[PDB]
DNA sequence: GCATCCGTGAGTCGAGGGTAATAAGCAGGGATTCGCCCGGGTGTCAACTCTTTTTTT
DNA sequence: AAAAAAAGAGTTGACACCCGGGCGAATCCCTGCTATAATGGGAGCTGTCACGGATGC
């Protein structure tokens, strides 16, 4: 729950070892992506992976 | 204080004609010092033998007396290749020049 | 806030390796650059958006392309599109909602769902 | 792009079909003569050694 | 693709056309390279229009 | 296949640390010039 | 990460008498140069 | 016509990964910058009227 | 054989709100002024040649 993999956990190439999110500033988006987001109703997150 | 149409006009006029910015708020009344600065920033538009006159080239220039006194003149003698005279060149500059360093 | 000032930034020519070669300028990534795989995904999305906008009526498609700048460089607000359209302010939202509901069907928005994921 | 990431078993058949006659260039580090760069026909094989 | 220029209060001599192997400035008007370095360093005074 | 590019040169980075690219050395360009290949060396230095 | 320090090997700070084997000269001859290379200081030479 | 002194060169691909030191003080006046708040243009909804394609008679 | 309405349009008021532009206030940057006597500076090669050229009498 803290974001770190448990000791003795099998991991594969390209796996999330430590989940860290950083605050991302507001950036302009293409109109097609905005239309798709409005169609699906999901809200764009303000944090970056 | 107030910010009517006449308040901005008189403020701009008093800032343009010239006056201390600190007294600008007091003359207008009510407005403080910080308000007028913000308004102007937001709105924009923010004995010898020669006197001191008969001193020619190649002459002594060692002063004698007090310049703020009645009689103040210079020597005015044969003192070419030097500002001061030979009689004062040894008393003005550092006598017995002995200095050296590395280079 | 006084601490963490980042004074005296490291020179980009400092040799990272023990030898003279392999400077610090090589071990640096460019963040502003966009990868070609990302740009290729944008073309696919721009083309699929035109194909999906073929079953709707001309009025709803026109109002959607006017409010959302799909083929237009400048965006248009609700009042701006209403001044040019018959419906002044109110029914434009209803037309947009109807067009959005028409696109929410899985049969019509099956290929378009993979972009969001 | 998501199908090849998870490495589905169906992608192997597409890889063998695409790599049929596409020649790849192989060259050693000290390329002294022009023979150091020679093209070949790649063939899928296990392991990590060319 | 945008460049900027810096204004100089006094003229300066190019280093490439001065300290290169063949003295380009010295080749003009038959001037030795040893004399040009003295004038640039403000050591001596050159006379013109006699 | 496609990785992060350089900062000032706008070229693919080097080294196996973060998606390096095999450097096409100067001697390798002479090999293509020896052969009659002119389009393989033209696209391998500009569009890649 | 532990880091060890390897020993360094350099010339001894003493006087030497090295003469070139007939090189860097117009005709065949020897120079017989002598050095007074100290540990920390300016070097000295008495080349012929 | 020779003797003495100052520039260029040194293969090529690969590994390896981050760095580091000095340190006056306070008084005057302006330009800058962060909090609150009224506000007018943008959205999101109750709720009153023509048209018409049938579905019922 | 006839004949009117849930939607489909079309609006009409009724909030909810969301950055913008001012009003403040709180606080940064610049600049100058300090009164015993201060009076020329610290690395750096020097364990490659060889060529090819630039100065001098
Ligand atoms: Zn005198």
């Amino acid at each position: 729950e803290a974001g770190i993999v448990a000791i003795g956990a099998e991991v594969q190439p390209g796996d999330i070892l430590v989940g860290k999110v950083t605050p991302k500033g507001e950036s302009p988006m293409t109109p097609e992506e905005k239309l798709l987001r409005a169609i699906f109703g999901e809200k764009a997150s303000d944090v970056r992976d | 204080m107030s910010w009517t149409d006449e308040r901005v006009s008189t403020l701009k006029k008093l800032w343009l004609d010239g006056l201390s910015a600190s007294q600008i708020a007091k003359q207008l009344g009510g407005v403080t010092r910080n308000a007028v600065i913000g308004k102007v920033h937001r709105l924009g538009l923010s004995p010898g033998s020669a006197t001191v006159l008969t001193l020619g080239a190649h002459m002594c220039k060692w002063p004698i007396g007090d310049p703020s006194s009645e009689g103040f003149t210079f020597c005015g003698r044969r003192s070419s290749e030097g500002p001061y005279c030979v009689e004062h060149a040894r008393v003005a500059y550092q006598p017995q020049q002995t200095k050296k360093k590395s280079g | 806030k006084v601490l963490k000032i980042a004074k005296e930034p490291i020179s980009l020519e400092t040799p990272i390796g023990d030898e003279e070669d392999s400077h610090l300028g090589d071990f640096i990534e460019d963040k502003n650059a966009i990868l070609p795989i990302d740009a290729a995904i944008q073309s696919n999305l721009r083309e699929t958006t035109t194909r999906v906008l073929a079953s709707l009526t001309p009025r709803e498609e026109r109002v959607l392309r006017m409010r959302f700048g799909i083929g237009m460089n400048t965006d248009h607000t609700l009042e701006e599109v209403g001044q040019q359209f018959s419906v002044t302010r109110e029914r434009i939202r209803q037309i947009e909602a109807k067009a959005l509901r028409k696109l929410k069907h899985p049969s019509r928005s099956r290929k378009l769902r993979s972009f969001l994921d | 792009k998501r199908m090849v990431e998870r490495e589905q078993p169906q992608v192997w058949d597409i890889l063998e079909e695409v790599i049929r006659e596409h020649p790849v260039l192989l060259n050693r580090a000290p390329t002294l003569h022009r023979l150091g760069i020679q093209a070949f026909e790649p063939k899928l094989i296990e392991g990590k050694a060319i | 693709e945008r460049m900027g220029h810096i204004e100089l209060a006094s003229p300066v001599a190019h280093i490439w056309f001065l300290k290169s192997l063949p003295s380009r400035i010295a080749m003009m008007l038959d001037m030795p390279l040893k004399d040009i370095e003295r004038v640039l360093y403000f050591e001596y005074y050159i006379v013109t229009e006699p | 296949s496609i990785g992060p590019y350089s900062l000032v040169t706008q070229q693919p980075l080097g080294g196996k640390a973060q998606f390096g690219g095999q450097r096409f050395g100067e001697m390798e360009v002479w090999a293509l010039e020896a052969y009659g290949a002119a389009y393989t060396l033209q696209e391998m230095l500009t569009v890649k | 990460t532990e880091r060890v320090i390897v020993s360094q090997m350099h010339r001894s700070p003493g006087v030497f008498f090295d003469h070139d084997k007939g090189k860097t000269h117009a005709s065949g001859k020897l120079l017989f140069a002598a050095r007074v290379i100290p540990y920390r200081g300016s070097w000295l030479d008495f080349e012929f």
